[PDB]
RNA sequence: CCGAUAACGAACGAGACUCUGGCAUGCUAACUAGUUACGCGACCCCCGAGCGGUCGGCGUCCCCCAACUUCUUAGAGGGACAA
């Protein structure tokens, strides 16, 4: 009985849009991590046509842009891109404070810890490493890590039980500790590279994408497997509902709505394709946030625009 | 005009295709990053010529069963 | 101590020059050495253009050598006790090197 | 400090000291299978290094001749005394340098037999001792009044861009023989592999190597591995 | 009020000339070398490098301070390079530090009247060859 | 709005030909202040139709061997033209320039190696043709004479925008025309 | 206000600045100012009367302006295109003798003076009467 | 180059390649390159306005009596492939 309805657009930057980060302190702006060596900073005033307008411009890095967060309190944001290196902004006129010199090829994931104190990062040279806030690495994790590239890289969002997730194309989920940065679960079951991970607000259960199509759970306090369910082609991004169930994934261009007490579709959310001249596949979607309410998605799409998709009734 | 690719472009694309169909796709920056890393190209316009011909080129496999 | 030296590297081959200069740089740092970085000095071209025929027939064609020199700075805040052995262990036969006090 | 010389005329008279002692080695011990020279200078006693095929007897009778050469090395270059030293070391692989093989053309020449069978004999030592290609050529007059010129290639040989600056290498020699001179040309391509000494390093521009896959077995059901 | 800090360098090129603008928050004062823009080389040019402020109006730079330092080129390439340098000086001093809208709106306006104004002009010379007077003109061929 | 060199409002002048407005860039968008750019516009071909007209004057003027990157010259030379023109008749400089253009583009040429046929001319070619062809009257006439190459411009515009088969402009376009008649 | 010589005009500052100098006779002019040629590069020795005293103001300009310059600095300053009858033309310099006057006759009116370097350079003196014909010379104009 | 095919598999030349031009407010840096800021010093205006204007005047790495690299230099990388 619950359908989504897009509200209009995001117009304002000429890039692949690869990320957006969404705070729960101050829900008025958002974050747009695209393929223009740009961050933007939105100010989502809920008009007619002008439902977000960019605000200020967040330049500095040297190639694309791969990720994007936000800190707690929503004053700092950290961003790391394909020039190899990280980057922590900050608000009020957004300079940016610290760079993390980092890995010798280039990032793909960023991480805030539950206590905005540890920085991870996830990156093509088939290493990670968590960092100091101010820009030193602790130690970088080596030669148990994946053997392929290091896709996206997640914390629990609990203090409770630290745990650090990270997929990559070597087809394995790899978690890691925080204790020690020891290895303790070594999942296998996917047959192509990964793109995404996410866990859940309860650190309890972990949803992984790729070029499977399966958007495939697992579970974190025992940690064994939990059931799978496919869904299209490539998936691109993977979020749950921050207050509620309903997890969503990005599969192609569109993205698909999935309970979890019962397996069924919820919805179908596509862009209305005008002019088929069955020659150019349609715009992928790249990216999924919540607004930490439940009540807006936020969709980042492979053409120069990002959708703002509305619950209805 | 006057952008033909030779068949060293040609036949290492062809190759490349081939052995590692399963880690590419129709984005020409991430073919660029594989084909950087499966393959000592020497020089970098050789490697993203070599990638713009794998892009094409899976667009094509896409569409239909080109050799292959 | 403390004396302030200045060392002077030439070369033509650019790689091989940076090189020695990274090594002494590095070395120098862990030594506990405050050091100014190396500073490239525009590089020079000496482009002798000839007429590329013994006899004068024929079309007028040229020839068009050139030949490059690199050059940087190395500035070093100790006395010539360490510093002289740490560059006796960089030679790289195509670097020509004075170190110079920077009263000179 | 005393006497002072720009860098610009500095590095030219250093290239002119090299050039110059080259030829006179080159002329001098041309019968011990030269090949080059090496120059390690040095603001002290500088090193120079001779890269002879034998060198038995580039060092004399208990290392006269090695002796007589730095006294007229130090004599002409106006060294003080002691601050040159003269070494000599044997080039591995002499079918690979085109010093070398011309040397033994025209020793082959001067002895006298078949232009065919000396450039034969010489190319084929060539390519088994591991030259991806190789071409000789010999001008001049050969049997006859007027003069013509033979290629004996083989293999593989590149002509053209900046990998022929370094991949492959030449040399040219004169024969005084009883009716005029001949020209000896050689150019031998040298192998890539081990990314050592018997060849170079980055090879070829236009060749791409593509490493294969390996097994990536069990995409089955899902398994979850502890620790 | 009296926030420090406001200032931007941007520069402009037109083939060897490269002028640097700093965008101070002031009130409206712009000067190159020293010396006003209506006291400027040879005055023929006069709109060519008025023609920003003539855009934008006077609104647009009442806030700002620009101070123009210019080497190299000819006179009219140092035209060309200080009027690329004070269009992108203000674009930059408007992006850093006020709304985002304002900067589209004086960058676009900037864009449908002589591109380059924001961006610069890529092309030039050409080497002299070893055959001609220059690079492709040859010298005259005679047959007989 | 724009109003190039301070006076000389643009938006009232008409090009009556529908086959010349096409190629005439005087309308509001065109709208400088200088008849001077760094344009590219020899990149590609019809570029040079959307270069003002202006521009494209004082480019032709520059022209006759010891003025050839002497533009400020030109740029001044048509200024002070248009100058006497506003002077001589009331009329705005832009329009009587542009009438100008429109009577002295010849519409009929012929060509052959075998002058065989009469064919038609492209509305660029004529653009070309009638800013060559005025701007070789008032060099002509300017040559060895007191009168400054200025007013020698200026009476060269009017006469053609009026017509008067006494420009050399219409002169040249009556006998093209002409000739062309004789083999159509 | 202002005003400095920067932001006014520089030839009608010339002009007003060698009326001044004019006006107060006490500037030293040689005896031959009537048989110069002023760099022999070109011919006709100016078509002026009072050309000594517009040049010492473009020196005094040019020194304001430009500190430290020399009689060789001038030469350069002075200098033009010698065409130079059927053979290409050249750069060449101007006349030293007029350079050298016309500064030791600045200097004789106290407002330039040898620094502590080569060269010379204007005097508080100097740059006070400079800045104070270039607020007459801009009022002049603007009103 | 695609294809066709009593030819198949190759080799040189072309292309690749090397140098140069154009872009990086991103990196590494610089008293033999500078820029901003500050403090002195000259002039202009003032009635006082003043964190006013000009300065290729001086100084701020003999150690804090300042930071920084936009402009200059040149290294590493990026960037364009008909994507
Ligand atoms: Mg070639
Ligand atoms: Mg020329």
């Amino acid at each position: 009985t619950e359908q989504m309805t897009l509200r209009g657009t995001l117009k304002g930057h000429n890039g692949w849009v690869t990320q957006i980060a969404t705070t729960p302190q101050f829900p008025d702006m958002i974050l747009s991590a695209s393929r223009d060596k740009t961050i933007i900073m939105w100010k989502l005033t809920r008009d007619e046509t002008n439902y977000g307008i960019p605000q200020r411009a967040l330049r500095g890095h040297s190639h694309f842009v791969s990720d994007v967060v936000i800190s707690s309190d929503g004053q700092f944001a950290l961003s790391g891109s394909w020039d190899g290196t990280l980057r922590l902004w900050d608000l009020t006129t957004g300079t940016t404070t610290r760079r993390f010199v980092g890995h010798t090829k280039d990032v793909l994931s960023v991480a805030f810890s539950s206590d905005n104190r540890q920085i991870v990062s996830g990156s093509r040279d088939k290493t990670i490493k968590l960092w100091n806030t101010l820009g030193v690495c602790k130690y970088t994790v080596q030669d148990e890590s994946h053997s392929e590239w290091v896709s996206c890289v997640r914390f629990s969002p609990n203090s409770s039980n630290p745990i650090i997730v990270s997929c990559g194309w070597d087809k394995l989920v790899k978690v890691w500790n925080l204790a020690n940065c020891k290895l303790k679960t070594n999942h296998i079951g996917h047959t192509g590279y990964l793109n995404t991970v996410t866990v859940s607000p309860d650190g309890s259960l972990c949803a992984s994408g790729g070029k499977d199509g399966q958007a495939m759970l697992w579970d974190l306090n025992e940690g064994k497997h939990l059931y799978t369910l496919d869904g299209g082609d490539i998936i691109n991004a993977l979020c749950f509902s921050p207050n509620r169930y309903w997890l969503c994934a990005a599969t192609g261009p569109s993205i698909k709505i999935w309970d979890l007490e019962g397996k069924i579709i919820v919805d179908e959310l596509k862009q209305e394709v005008i002019s088929t001249s069955s020659k150019a596949e349609p715009p992928q979607c790249t990216s999924l946030a919540w607004s930490a309410d439940g009540q807006t998605l936020f969709a980042g799409y492979t053409d120069n625009l990002v959708r703002v998709w509305q619950v209805t009734i | 005009m006057g952008r033909v690719r030779t068949k060293t472009v040609k036949k290492a694309a062809r190759v490349i295709i081939e052995k590692y169909y399963t880690r590419l796709g129709n984005d020409f920056h991430t073919n660029k990053r594989v084909c950087e890393e499966i393959a000592i190209i020497p020089s970098k316009k050789l490697r993203n010529k070599i990638a713009g011909y794998v892009t094409h080129l899976m667009k094509r496999i896409q569409r239909g069963p080109v050799r292959g | 101590a403390i004396h302030r030296i200045r060392i002077t590297l030439t070369s033509r081959n650019v790689k091989s020059l940076e090189k020695v200069c990274a090594d002494l740089i590095r070395g120098a740092k862990e030594k506990n050495l405050k050091v100014k970085g190396p500073v490239r000095m525009p590089t020079k071209t000496l482009r002798i253009t000839t007429r590329k025929t013994p006899c004068g027939e024929g079309s007028k064609t040229w020839d068009r050598f050139q030949m490059r020199i690199h050059k940087r700075l190395i500035d070093l805040h100790s006395p010539s006790e360490i510093v002289k052995q740490i560059t006796s262990i960089s030679i790289e036969p195509g670097v020509e090197v004075e170190v110079t006090i920077a009263d000179a | 400090m005393a006497v002072q010389i720009s860098k610009k005329r500095k590095f030219v008279a250093d290239g002119i000291f090299k050039a110059e002692l080259n030829e006179f080695l080159t002329r001098e011990l041309a019968e011990d299978g030269y090949s080059g020279v090496e120059v390690r200078v040095t603001p002290t006693r500088t090193e120079i290094i001779i890269l002879a095929t034998r060198t038995q007897n580039v060092l004399g009778e208990k290392g006269r001749r090695i002796r007589e050469l730095t006294a007229v090395v130090q004599k002409r270059f106006g060294f003080p005394e002691g601050s040159v030293e003269l070494y000599a070391e044997k080039v591995a692989t002499r079918g690979l340098c085109a010093i070398a093989q011309a040397e033994s053309l025209r020793y082959k020449l001067l002895g006298g037999l078949a232009v065919r069978r000396a450039c034969y004999g010489v190319l084929r030592f060539i390519m088994e001792s591991g030259a991806k290609g190789c071409e000789v050529v010999v001008s001049g007059k050969l049997r006859g009044q007027r003069a013509k010129s033979m290629k004996f290639v083989d293999g593989l040989m590149i002509h053209s861009g900046d990998p022929v600056n370094y991949y492959v290498d030449t040399a040219v020699r004169h024969v005084l023989l009883r009716q005029g001179v001949l020209g000896i040309k050689v150019k031998i391509m040298l192998p890539w592999d081990p990314t050592g000494k018997i060849g170079p390093k980055k090879p070829l521009p236009d060749h791409v190597s593509i490493v294969e896959p390996k097994d990536e077995i069990l995409p089955t059901t899902p398994i979850s591995e502890q620790k | 009020s009296k926030g420090p800090l406001q200032s931007v360098q941007v520069f402009g090129r037109k083939k060897t000339a490269t002028a640097v603008a700093h965008c101070k928050r002031g009130n409206g004062l712009i000067k190159v070398n020293g010396r006003p823009l209506e006291m400027i080389e040879p005055r023929t040019l006069q709109y060519k490098l008025l023609e920003p402020v003539l855009l934008l109006g006077k609104e647009r730079f009442a806030g700002v301070d620009i101070r123009v330092r210019v080497k190299g080129g000819g006179h009219v390439a140092q035209i060309y390079a200080i009027r690329q340098s004070i269009s992108k000086a203000l674009v930059a001093y408007y992006q850093k530090y006020v709304d985002e809208a304002s900067k589209k709106e004086i960058k676009d306006i900037l864009i449908q009247y002589d591109r380059t104004l924001l961006v610069a002009d890529p092309r030039r010379c050409e080497s002299k060859k070893f055959g001609g007077p220059g690079a492709r003109a040859r010298y005259q061929k005679s047959y007989r | 709005d724009i109003k190039l060199f301070g006076k000389w409002s643009t938006d009232d002048v008409q090009i009556n030909d529908i086959s010349l407005q096409d190629y005439i860039a005087v309308k509001e968008k065109y709208a400088k202040y200088l008849p001077h750019s760094a344009g590219r516009y020899a990149a590609k071909r019809f570029r040079k139709a959307q270069c003002p007209i202006v521009e494209r004057l004082t480019n032709s003027m520059m022209m006759h061997g010891r003025n050839n990157g002497k533009k400020l010259m030109t740029v001044r030379i048509v200024k002070h033209a248009f100058e006497i023109i506003h002077l001589l008749t009331g009329e705005n400089p832009l329009q009587v320039l542009v009438n100008a253009i429109i009577n002295s583009g010849p519409r009929e040429d012929s060509t052959r190696i075998g002058r065989r046929q009469a064919v038609d001319v492209s509305p660029l070619r004529r653009v070309n043709q009638a800013i060559w062809l005025l701007c070789t009257g008032a060099r002509e006439a300017a040559f060895r004479n007191i009168k400054t190459i200025a007013e020698c411009l200026a009476d060269e515009l009017i006469n053609a925008a009026k017509g008067s088969s006494n420009s050399y402009a219409i002169k040249k376009k009556d006998e093209l025309e002409r000739v062309a008649k004789s083999n159509r | 206000p202002g005003v400095t010589v920067k932001d006014v005009n520089q030839q009608e500052f010339v002009r007003a600045l060698a009326a001044f100098l004019k006006k107060s006779g006490k500037l030293k002019v040689p005896e031959w100012v009537d048989t110069v040629k002023l760099a022999k590069h070109k011919e006709l020795a100016p078509y002026d009367e009072n050309w000594f005293y517009t040049r010492a103001a473009s020196t005094a300009r040019h020194l304001y302006l430009r500190g430290g310059a020399g009689v060789g600095s001038m030469t350069k300053i002075y200098g033009g295109r010698q065409r130079n009858g059927v053979m290409p033309s050249h750069f060449s310099r101007g006349s030293k003798s007029v350079a050298r006057r016309v500064l030791q006759a600045l200097e004789g009116l106290k407002m330039v003076e040898k620094d502590q370097d080569g060269g010379r350079k204007l005097t508080p003196q100097g740059q006070r009467d400079l800045d104070r014909i270039a607020g007459q010379v801009a009022a002049a104009n603007k009103k």
